[PDB]
């Protein structure tokens, strides 16, 4: 068997937008806790395969 | 004894127009109060949500 290189480029592209939890902590503007809560599965802990 | 008449019955008169306008402001602050009344519950009520 034989295995080489295609040569020319490939292009992908990736869409991406922020979505954390805001909490309103205060009595006036600013005054905000934030929260974060990421995901966890099979795929997050590499155990899957 | 003319001009002294004519000075009083003035006098009487200016008393009674100034009741007279006295009441209009009372009206007026009594609205304004409840107008004051209402903007502070839609403070709380927007400051509710967030």
């Amino acid at each position: 068997m034989e295995f080489s290189a295609t040569g020319e480029s490939e292009d992908i592209k990736l869409h991406l937008v922020d979505n954390a939890m805001e909490m309103q902590i205060g009595a006036n503007e600013g005054q905000t806790i934030l929260a974060n809560i990421p995901q966890v599965d099979t795929t997050s802990l590499g155990i899957d395969d | 004894s003319e001009k002294l008449r004519g000075q009083i019955s003035g006098l009487k008169r200016a008393s009674l127009n100034a009741q007279d306008g006295i009441s209009l402001l009372q009206t007026a602050e009594g609205g304004l109060q409840n107008i004051q009344d209402m903007l502070q519950r839609m403070r709380e009520l927007a400051v509710q949500a967030g």
